């Protein structure tokens, strides 16, 4: 599909989990991945804050 | 086993140039010589 | 034998050497090619043409 | 010459400018629905200075005949006083038959005043037209130089494609009811760089009971919950 | 200085802007017409088949134009509208004047002369289209036209008009046997030749739009084939294509 | 070539001419300011007199189009002086055809309709002055619009 | 005796790795496609093997015909990075000069730098204006330029997939460069890095200034959304020429009137969206 | 540069038969035992040696002194006994030679040796093999006769009484005192020209020919096409008086476009230059210019003139007769068959010329070639018909 | 001269000659058991055997990113996704 900000969640809790469990480079590529699918959504105040 | 001799014609003086290639530069008496899209326009 | 490269001397220029071929190397490829394989069997759909 | 002219060997050139033009920037996604047709458009002012109540995207040309557009607003003015003048004639013409879907196809079709004649320079505007008295909606387009296109969901805005993309993978479908306009919005919100709001986005909604521009109160209501 | 449009001939004498014109009604757009006893009948191929359409206008190719005939255009649909329309206003101008449907060859003559006029005289564009026309009259019976943006129309009986107008002239000719031929083996003919010319095969339903028209009981009926009879002539043709290819 | 010459549409899909007569307003040296207000709508241009032989008495920038609208004109005078008469001539013959006054808003619509047409067509040219008007508007307070060479009328606060 | 180096021989830059200067992600450019990039690191990200048996054919050749936009050098400074790998300026302008006849020579130096170390991609600047326009006639030297360009054909052929390493030339308009190089075979992949991109601007705007960070605790009052939405073009190395524009240290902190001085300087006007919409 | 070429070549076509029998198979006998005597006799003069005379006073006195080391300069000018001469690197040196001094060979602009140390000029390289800027005598005295092209016997007598006047009784307007170089300015439809080249063989059958077709609108601002062509006509009287063939360049080289000034300039410069060569109170020389085209009416006032270009012959297309002799001219090379369908493929043709029967004659053979591979395949007798069509006459939409 | 021995054009391949590129293209490269590549050249509308070399490359590339010797039909459709991205952008059909 083409749904934006569930991608962000998704990816910035995929993100948490890999830290979680110290999985730093994985959640570098998923941060990463969040920030590329972040671009979308212009003023989410609260979703550029969790990204930050 | 001719050549695979393989000019554009979209060089730019046109003069010269071809001179070798028609005799000379063919390394083999065998030769295709194929030229891709004519670039030169009806009556140029 | 002709367009081969070969060896000289300091003054006289006496030849040394008829050496292997030094042009060709250099400048083999300036707008041309030589024979490639790209066998018919690769050409395809176009058999009523060919 | 004085029409729509500037053809060569197997093209309109002008006419591709003029489409190139109406490329345009504001996206102006439309939806068929079962219920009706939602007509929803940005509408991204320079600044705070401009006013939102005090221009329009979406103008009613009928009762139940409502109209967004493209580039060149200032055209469609002109195209839209045009076709409001040409649904008022067919009306009078035939008198009473509360004409709006029935009068859809029509009025679309008498969209050739709008290009076939272009005046010189072709119109840069392409327009989407909803109707509902007919039992069934109806969504036109009609572009610069062609004709009533008969769409389901389209957008004519700059990611236009993407737009359109966006409405075939998000299913426009056909068991939709009347509030497909949340997808309309979902649809803009691709083709929008801000926290869209209720005077930044314009649209209207065109059901069996009537057309109706939806007030920045009910905009807001649907933007919220997004 | 000012710009001035080329309605004008060549150094050698040919009016090269009907010509690229002429041309250019190949490019886009696919109709074809055959004639056949009690029954002629037109193809047309639908170009954009885009899921997010509707298909509310019933008819985009096929244009119902009188009672007794119904036209097929191949060009510029800017152009098309407006010459449907006068086409449509001519035969009903017939029919007050002379209390008679219009016999084809005069409508068709009336509107290639109104072409001619337009690539004749004035700083007008040629009208870039080029449409077919079949009809039935008390005179001639069924007949079928194809004119030209040049003005200068033709009475065909098997003919195409698209891009690969030429492919298909050549099956018609191919596979064409006046007489014999009748209404449904032209419709197999028909949705051949258009197979044929539309590269794809097995040719969905919604990408071809076909029309009839046939003579009932002192009444000319123009009946445009819907999808499910469409689909059934597909799969008839296609039987007949399956048991053609195994019987070798 | 041509499109940077005559009003048609650019290949790049743009359209030169108006956009060179906007440019037109900025040429003449001179500004001017609108502000709508909680109650008032009130403007201002400065008003440059080269030599006092001029009459500071007619040199103005602002008219009345009607008895409650006021305009302030922006750009080259000659067009400017005509587009004022072409919108008294619109006050006038609104205030003919129907009863009550012509709201501001509408006068600058028309104004930016005939505008528009000259956009349209090639035969004539924009011109290149652009038109603040204001006035009080019942039910709607103070009124600020803006019509611009292009067709484009707008502008507020 | 045989020299061993071979980049320091011309100079033109050299071992531009074990370095990070600009990551990766942290550009501000986000993609413009950067995924063709990420393709062409797949060769320098092993992936060699992964080339064949799946039976693809990698690229070799890319070439980015864009204009300052983007950098057009963030992509090869980064990348050599992101898979350590070498990267190298070349300069084309530089590199056009009485070494003419030494041109062949440090082409095969730096073409042999290169295969010495597989993961090495080069980076060449300045081809359009210099290096082989193709419209112009020959003035003088350039049959000079067009036997280096020929020799670098040469090395390019006899490259022909050996290993592992990379060639991506960066030019801002591809229409005078020759056919030789421009022709499958030898080079492929065709990327144009366009203009800021309005909201990919504002992006970029937020990179930079939070590169430096918070512009160097830059001020509440001073947000890019009004000198950033100015549809006037102001490539990215303009912004961050407008980001570094912060150099104002009368305070310890930036302002807004820092970041309009920096729009101010170096600007063209460009208006008048109403008309359009 | 440049003043001959050794023709020791083209072995006698004359070949009667050009088929295979025993006549044409003892004739190449006959050839190839004169080339066996020939090869042998000049063996045994160059072996059998009619005497021994030391080093043939080569090595004697100027080999030595030519010396080992030498290198290849450019002769520049010449002086009573010291030569001056531009070598490599633009060195230029001064010096007299006397071994192996060659002075109507020597010539300025010619490669010379230098034997280094004491440079100076010790030999010559006649062959050099680089006069290559402007290449026109390439094609010099076509081996094409008169018998190659038949039917056009009005016009081959006019041309050739016109090229003929020269040469043959030029004694005639020697005293008569006119020597009037008018060329011939030629017709004919655009389906020929080649024809008007093979016309002009007949004359090629003398001396030799420049050829200059399309040549430009002479856009150069020396501009020099006709002016080079008349150094070049100069170089051919130099030569054997050569004739200059303009097809097509005459036409449109030399347009009659009623437009005056503001025009690609040849009209100020091609037509003007043009007629001053063409008029021979300015240049002698027994050439003759021939002036083909197919457009008549674009024939230039100037040009229009027999004034200064006289001898106005027209191209018409060939006749029945006509058609009869070229068609047995192509098709005699290639046996098209044993029943001699001749005429049934000319009866009811109109508007057929050259180029056509050749291309017809050689699609013939190709689809004969191509599958029906008889010899002299039996279908060849309606096949020569069926390529006859071949279509490609015109075709241009319908408008009609 | 020089060309009128012959004119030979070339007709722009047919479904059936790109699938017959299709399986020149695929010979060498790896793919799942099961592919109705005849469908998948019909799929794309016209082209030319540049664009199946272009489908197949990038069904290879899509492989990649999963890294699996068999080219799955979902992504071969995918790579069929490469015929787009052309389209004709703007909805023109004026014809
Ligand atoms: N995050 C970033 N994104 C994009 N561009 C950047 C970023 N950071 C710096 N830049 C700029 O990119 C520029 C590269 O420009 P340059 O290499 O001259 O262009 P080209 O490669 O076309 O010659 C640098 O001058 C730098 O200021
Ligand atoms: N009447 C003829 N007899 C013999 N050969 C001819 C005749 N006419 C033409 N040819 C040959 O055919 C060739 C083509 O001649 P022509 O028709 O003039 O070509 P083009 O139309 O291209 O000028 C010429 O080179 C000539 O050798």
């Amino acid at each position: 599909m083409d749904d934006k900000a569930l991608l962000v969640e998704v990816q910035l809790l995929e993100s948490k989990t890999y830290h979680a469990l110290s999985n730093l480079p994985k959640a570098r590529a998923a941060l990463t991945s969040a920030r590329t699918t972040a671009n979308a959504i212009y003023c989410p105040p609260k979703l550029q804050a969790t990204l930050d | 086993d001719c050549t695979f001799i393989r000019v554009s014609g979209s060089e730019l003086e046109g003069a010269r140039m071809v001179r070798e290639l028609f005799v000379m530069a063919r390394e083999h008496a065998p030769s295709i010589i194929f030229m891709d899209e004519i670039d030169s326009i009806g009556s140029s | 034998t002709p367009n081969c490269r070969v060896a000289l001397r300091n003054d006289s220029y006496t030849l040394h050497k008829i050496l292997p071929n030094k042009v060709d190397p250099l400048v083999s490829l300036m707008m041309v090619e030589k024979v490639p394989d790209s066998t018919y069997e690769m050409i395809g759909g176009l058999d009523k043409q060919i | 010459f004085s029409l729509t002219t500037f053809s060569p060997s197997g093209k309109l050139v002008q006419i591709e400018y003029a489409l190139a033009a109406v490329a345009g920037g504001a996206p102006s996604v439309g939806i068929k629905a079962a219920n009706g047709v939602v007509l929803a458009t940005e509408k991204k002012q320079k600044s705070i200075l401009y006013d939102e109540r005090s221009v329009h995207k979406v103008e009613p040309i009928t009762k139940h005949i409502g109209l967004v557009y493209s580039g060149m607003g200032p055209d469609y003015r002109v195209l839209v006083h045009r076709a409001r003048k040409l649904a008022q004639q067919y009306y009078l013409v035939y008198q009473e038959p509360i004409p709006t879907a029935q009068l859809v196809q029509r009025v679309a079709s008498v969209m050739q005043e709008y290009t076939q004649s272009g005046g010189v320079r072709p119109f840069g505007v392409s327009l989407l037209i909803c109707g509902w008295n007919e039992g069934r909606p109806y969504l036109f387009q009609s572009d610069p130089s062609g004709a009533y296109f008969a769409w389901k969901a389209t957008a004519m805005g700059k990611n236009y494609v993407n737009g359109k993309t966006f409405l075939e993978k998000r299913y426009n479908e056909d068991l939709e009811l009347e509030d497909a306009i949340h997808t309309a919005i979902l649809t803009l919100k691709e083709s929008f760089e801000g926290q869209m709001t209720e005077d930044n986005i314009e649209v209207g909604i065109c059901n069996e009971a009537g057309f109706r521009r939806l007030t920045p109160t009910e905009v807001k209501d649907y933007l919220a919950a997004i | 200085r000012y710009d001035s449009r080329t309605t004008i001939f060549s150094p050698e004498g040919r009016l090269y802007q009907v010509e690229y014109a002429m041309e250019a009604i190949g490019h886009a757009g696919t109709c074809l017409g055959i004639l056949a006893n009690d029954g002629v009948l037109l193809a047309a191929e639908r170009r954009n088949i885009h899921k997010l359409l509707d298909e509310v206008f019933f008819s985009e190719k096929i244009y119902k134009l009188n009672e007794d005939m119904a036209c097929s255009v191949a060009g510029i649909t800017s152009d098309a509208n407006v010459l449907t329309n006068e086409l449509r206003l001519i035969a009903q101008r017939y029919l007050l004047q002379y209390q008679e449907p219009i016999p084809c060859e005069q409508l068709v003559t009336a509107l290639c002369d109104i072409k001619q006029a337009y690539t004749q005289f004035g700083g007008k564009r040629p009208f870039g289209v080029s449409l077919l026309y079949i009809g039935w009259d008390k005179h001639y019976g069924f007949q079928l036209y194809q004119s030209d943006p040049s003005g200068n129309y033709g009475g065909w009986k098997a003919t195409c008009i698209g891009n690969n107008s030429a492919a298909a002239v050549s099956m018609l000719k191919q596979d064409y046997k006046e007489g014999e031929m009748t209404l449904k083996s032209a419709l197999a003919l028909a949705i051949k030749v258009l197979n044929k010319t539309m590269d794809v095969s097995k040719l969905s339903a919604e990408k071809v739009e076909i029309a009839t028209l046939t003579r009932e009981n002192g009444k000319t009926v123009i009946r445009v084939l819907k999808q499910k009879e469409v689909e059934q002539l597909i799969k008839k043709h296609e039987e007949e294509e399956a048991k053609a290819e195994r019987e070798k | 070539g041509f499109d940077r010459h005559i009003t048609i549409f650019s290949p790049e899909g743009r359209l030169y001419q108006v956009e060179y007569a906007f440019k037109a307003i900025n040429q003449g040296g001179l500004t001017s300011v609108a502000v709508r207000g909680k109650d008032c709508a009130v403007i201002v241009t400065q008003k440059k007199v080269p030599d006092k032989l001029l009459d500071s008495s007619t040199v103005t920038h602002l008219f009345k189009i009607t008895e409650n609208i006021g305009c302030v004109m922006t750009g080259m005078t000659a067009d400017s002086r005509s587009q004022v008469q072409r919108a008294r001539y619109e006050a006038a013959n609104w205030k003919y055809k129907y009863g009550y006054e012509i709201p501001v808003d509408m006068l600058c619509k028309r104004i930016a309709d005939i505008s528009q047409v000259y956009t349209q067509n090639a035969e004539m040219r924009p011109l290149g002055c652009c038109m603040i008007l204001i006035g009080i508007d019942e039910e709607q307070g103070p009124q600020v619009y803006k019509c611009d060479p292009a067709g484009y009328y707008c502008g507020f606060k | 005796d045989v020299l061993p180096p071979e980049a320091d021989s011309s100079i033109m830059m050299l071992t531009s790795d074990q370095k990070p200067d600009v990551m990766y992600a942290d550009i501000g450019g986000m993609d413009i496609q950067k995924q063709e990039v990420r393709e062409a690191v797949e060769l320098p990200l092993t992936h060699f093997e992964l080339y064949k048996q799946i039976g693809i054919d990698p690229p070799r050749g890319v070439l980015m015909y864009g204009p300052p936009g983007c950098g057009k050098t963030m992509l090869a400074k980064a990348v050599a990075h992101h898979t350590t790998a070498a990267f190298i300026r070349v300069v084309g302008s530089e590199f056009v000069q009485k070494y003419l006849g030494e041109g062949p020579r440090m082409v095969r130096d730096v073409f042999r730098l290169a295969k010495e170390n597989a993961p090495a991609i080069i980076f060449i600047d300045e081809i359009d204006a210099i290096a082989t326009k193709r419209f112009d006639a020959q003035t003088g030297a350039d049959r000079e330029v067009q036997r280096i360009l020929l020799e670098l054909l040469n090395q390019m052929d006899g490259f022909d997939q050996n290993v592992n390493v990379k060639v991506i030339m960066a030019t801002n308009r591809a229409d005078t460069l020759d056919p030789a190089l421009l022709r499958p075979g030898r080079l492929d992949r065709k990327i144009e890095f366009p203009l800021p991109d309005r909201r990919q601007k504002r992006l970029i705007f937020s990179t930079i200034t939070s590169k430096m960070n918070l512009s160097e605790e830059v001020d509440l009052e001073d947000y890019v959304a009004r000198p950033d939405k100015i549809s006037g073009a102001d490539i990215n190395s303009i912004c961050q020429e407008s980001g570094m524009l912060a150099v104002r240290e009368n305070r310890y902190i930036v302002l807004a009137k820092d970041f309009e001085k920096a729009y101010k300087t170096v600007i063209k006007k460009d208006e008048q969206e109403h008309e359009f919409y | 540069k440049k003043t001959k070429g050794p023709d020791a070549a083209s072995k006698l076509p004359l070949v009667t038969p050009h088929t295979q029998c025993r006549l044409k198979l003892l004739k190449l006998e006959r050839i190839k035992d004169y080339l066996l005597m020939e090869e042998e006799f000049i063996r045994n003069q160059e072996q059998m040696k009619p005497l021994e005379e030391k080093q043939e006073e080569e090595r004697s006195k100027v080999d030595d002194l030519r010396g080992t080391p030498m290198s290849v300069g450019t002769l520049e000018e010449i002086i009573d006994d010291h030569a001056i001469v531009s070598t490599s690197v633009g060195s230029e040196h001064y010096v007299s030679i006397l071994s192996f001094v060659d002075k109507d060979l020597l010539e300025p602009g010619c490669s010379v040796l230098l034997n280094h140390k004491v440079h100076a000029v010790i030999g010559v390289l006649m062959d050099d093999t680089d006069p290559l800027v402007t290449v026109m005598k390439v094609e010099k005295a076509p081996q094409e006769t008169y018998a190659d092209i038949g039917g056009l016997d009005n016009q081959i007598q006019e041309i050739k009484e016109s090229v003929e006047l020269p040469l043959t009784h030029p004694e005639y307007y020697e005293e008569m005192g006119i020597k009037p170089p008018k060329g011939v300015i030629l017709y004919g439809p655009p389906g020929t020209g080649k024809t008007l080249l093979a016309k002009a063989v007949a004359n090629q059958t003398s001396a030799t020919f420049l050829r200059v077709v399309g040549s430009e609108l002479i856009q150069k601002y020396l501009g020099d096409g006709p002016k080079l062509v008349r150094e070049l006509f100069r170089v051919a009287e130099e030569h054997a008086p050569s004739i200059v063939f303009i097809d097509e360049i005459d036409a449109i080289g030399t347009k009659r476009y009623d437009s005056n000034s503001g025009g690609e300039r040849e009209i100020q410069r091609t037509m003007l230059e043009l007629l001053n060569q063409l008029d021979g109170f300015d240049s002698r020389g027994d050439v003759k210019v021939i002036m083909a085209t197919n457009r008549i009416e674009t024939l230039d006032p100037a040009l229009i003139r027999p004034g200064r270009i006289d001898r106005k012959i027209e191209f018409p297309l060939p006749d029945e007769k006509t058609k009869k002799r070229i068609f047995q001219i192509h098709t005699s090379r290639m046996t098209l068959a044993d029943d001699v369908t001749l005429d049934d493929l000319i009866m009811a043709k109109d508007d057929l010329s050259g180029a056509d029967i050749k291309a017809i004659c050689t699609e013939a053979g190709l689809m004969a070639l191509r599958e029906r591979r008889m010899k002299v395949t039996n279908e060849d007798f309606k096949k020569s018909k069926e390529n006859v069509l071949y279509k490609k006459q015109e075709g241009t939409p319908e408008g009609l | 001269p020089g060309r009128i021995d012959r004119k030979i054009e070339f007709p722009p391949p047919n479904e059936e000659a790109r699938l017959d590129i299709l399986k020149i293209h695929s010979r060498k490269m790896n793919l799942t058991r099961g592919i109705n590549l005849r469908k998948i050249a019909e799929l794309m509308p016209g082209a030319s055997g540049a664009e199946v070399k272009g489908v197949c490359t990038e069904a290879g590339m899509y492989a990649l990113r999963e890294r699996r010797v068999h080219v799955t039909q979902e992504d071969f459709e995918m790579a069929v996704a490469k015929v787009m991205q052309k389209d004709s952008e703007k909805n023109m059909s004026i014809k």
